[PDB]
């Protein structure tokens, strides 16, 4: 995900943070607490005023991880692997919250470095700060996919069978009708129920989720085909596979009442997310 | 909140039929299963280290039914969730300092309950209107965070 | 949209400085570089081949400048963001086919180039209350989806 120039890039600017990272930590820090105050959550153990010594000191904690994130670009997964563990198993954070730290992140290094910020150093700072953020939380439900979730997902959409197709259709049925913007991508379809262009497309979103599941260790060479396609050509939002990914799910649980038990359950919703991440890899 | 007589109509129907005993442990244990850090906010209610512990703990079943008989209560006043919601909405985030985007996860995993135990019942046109309605409560239960 | 009296006069102090032209090609640019799947609205721009030729592309920064200058009005109508909107709502959606998430990007660079453009005069709380108009904005311009 991350270029060489792109490291070059974060280098440079965070070079450029230098002996002011704790500072711009605990202002990003308080940014994120007036804009999105929910963040407080978090913190009820804290004296959140501002200038007060447990931000400031938290926002230290905060810039010299990432000093160390920039420090470890190419080895990130292994430099963070304490910082990983720590908010998987004890803090639990919500991982929606990182994108908002991130943002006020960003936000901060803006109005501080002014030569420095250009298109270019933005696009990747943000990429940074996603691939971290993505590092932060890799570890909050068992990480990769386990032998365990493999069996359970070959076992559930191995029962789907010849319904495959059929079920990939009433998918996207949900997802048009549920959540009307995903409608903005197909223009030139007919929507209406029973349409055969529906019909033919969940076929073929179908078919690459079984290809998916037959290639479940080897899923990014499975699919990087459809990477590609997605990333550039089609162009959709990210946002967008967790709604399909969602209906997919609620599809399957309306058709295995035997099969669909909590831990398939989890299981499933890890492997689409996985699926997820695969397809909109090569986006940026 | 504005719903379509038949969304409104395919809401009410199908909850007449809800146990929420039932119902709202199960989605509160699905929750705690399929999103774990969400435990966060039940470290006493005893032991969650696996999907079977979870879904037999007593105390998560009791939990459910009280929220979902709270989210029942919506149903019948979905016309002002946020004036039902702001006395449990301001004790959350004072009291219990729980992230409001718990609100949708568990809307998720309701959706997802409701297909499992009613299977072909629940329709796309059924799904889509009880989307709006969890999203509805989710945003009624964070309204007065500050 | 409820911003108090503090935070709407923050808002409005600040957007009296702003070229809308300049910052109207500056936002518009960075969302195509630093979010280039929201190139797919813009074939008929010519060359977005790079960031220089995006910055550079004079059909980028009229477009710019079109949708700042819209943004602008709306800044005068803060209590009927909805019904400011609502005809544009409903072209985005019928007609132009984009995706409500491509406003939410759009909001998150444009408060990232204020900062870069107006330094520490950009404090936290003058953040937080453009935070909630290019919320307003966002939500205003999706509100008609269907
Ligand atoms: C770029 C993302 C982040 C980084 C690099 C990061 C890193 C850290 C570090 C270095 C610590 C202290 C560990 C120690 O020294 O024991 C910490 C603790 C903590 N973090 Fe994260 N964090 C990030 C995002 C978040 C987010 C988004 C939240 C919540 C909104 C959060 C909440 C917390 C909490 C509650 C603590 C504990 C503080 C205490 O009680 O001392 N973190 N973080
Ligand atoms: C698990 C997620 C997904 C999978 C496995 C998937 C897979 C596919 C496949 C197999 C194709 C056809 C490629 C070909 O023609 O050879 C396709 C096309 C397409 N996909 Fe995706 N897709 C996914 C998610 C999404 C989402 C979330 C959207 C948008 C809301 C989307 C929008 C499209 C569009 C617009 C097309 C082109 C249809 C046409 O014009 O024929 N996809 N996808
Ligand atoms: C549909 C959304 C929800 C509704 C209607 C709801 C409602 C309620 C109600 C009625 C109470 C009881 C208050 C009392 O008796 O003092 C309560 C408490 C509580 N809820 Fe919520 N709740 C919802 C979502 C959530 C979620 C998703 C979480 C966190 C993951 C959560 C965590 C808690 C906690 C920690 C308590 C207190 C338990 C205790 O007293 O030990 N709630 N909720
Ligand atoms: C603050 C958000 C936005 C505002 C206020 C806004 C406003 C406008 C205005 C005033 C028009 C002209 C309508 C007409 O010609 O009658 C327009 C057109 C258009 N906008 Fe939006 N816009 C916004 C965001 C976006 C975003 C984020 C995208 C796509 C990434 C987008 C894509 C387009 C396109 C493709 C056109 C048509 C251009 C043409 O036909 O020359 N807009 N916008």
């Amino acid at each position: 995900m991350l270029s060489p120039a792109d490291k070059t890039n974060v280098k440079a600017a965070w070079g450029k943070v230098g002996a002011h990272a704790g500072e711009y930590g605990a202002e990003a820090l308080e940014r994120m607490f007036l804009s999105f105050p929910t963040t407080k959550t978090y913190f009820p153990h804290f004296d959140l005023s501002h200038g007060s010594a447990q931000v400031k000191g938290h926002g230290k904690k905060v810039a010299d991880a990432l000093t160390n994130a920039v420090a470890h670009v190419d080895d990130m997964p292994n430099a963070l692997s304490a910082l990983s563990d720590l908010h998987a198993h004890k803090l639990r954070v919500d991982p929606v919250n990182f994108k908002l730290l991130s943002h006020c992140l960003l936000v901060t290094l803006a109005a501080h470095l002014p030569a420095e910020f250009t298109p270019a150093v933005h696009a990747s700072l943000d990429k940074f700060l996603a691939s971290v953020s993505t590092v932060l939380t890799s570890k909050y439900r068992g990480g990769v996919l386990s032998p365990a979730d493999k069996t359970n997902v070959k076992a559930a959409w191995g029962k789907v069978g010849a319904h495959a197709g059929e079920y990939g259709a009433e998918a996207l049925e949900r997802m048009f009708l549920s959540f009307p913007t995903t409608k903005t991508y197909f223009p030139h379809f007919d929507l209406s129920h029973g349409s055969a262009q529906v019909k033919g497309h969940g076929k073929k979103v179908a078919d690459a989720l079984t290809n998916a599941v037959a290639h479940v260790d080897d899923m990014p060479n499975a699919l990087s085909a459809l990477s590609d396609l997605h990333a550039h050509k089609l162009r959709v939002d990210p946002v967008n596979f967790k709604l399909l990914s969602h209906c997919l799910l609620v599809t399957l649980a309306a058709h295995l009442p035997a099969e669909f038990t909590p831990a398939v359950h989890a299981s499933l919703d890890k492997f689409l997310a996985s699926v997820s991440t695969v397809l909109t890899s090569k986006y940026r | 909140m504005h719903l379509t007589p038949e969304e409104k109509s395919a809401v009410t129907a199908l909850w007449g039929k809800v146990n929420v005993d039932e119902v709202g442990g199960e989605a509160l244990g699905r929750l705690l299963v399929v999103y774990p850090w969400t435990q966060r906010f039940f470290e006493s209610f005893g032991d969650l280290s696996t999907p079977d512990a979870v879904m037999g703990n007593p105390k998560v079943k009791a939990h459910g039914k009280k929220v979902l008989g709270a989210f029942s209560d919506g149903l019948a006043h979905l016309d002002n969730l946020k004036g039902t919601f702001a006395t449990l909405s301001e004790l959350h985030c004072d009291k219990l300092h729980v992230d409001p985007e718990n609100f949708r996860l568990l809307g998720k995993v309701l959706v997802c309950v409701l297909a499992h135990h009613f299977g072909k019942e629940f329709t796309p046109p059924v799904q889509a209107a009880y989307q709006k309605v969890v999203a509805g409560v989710a945003n009624a239960l964070a309204h007065k965070y500050h």
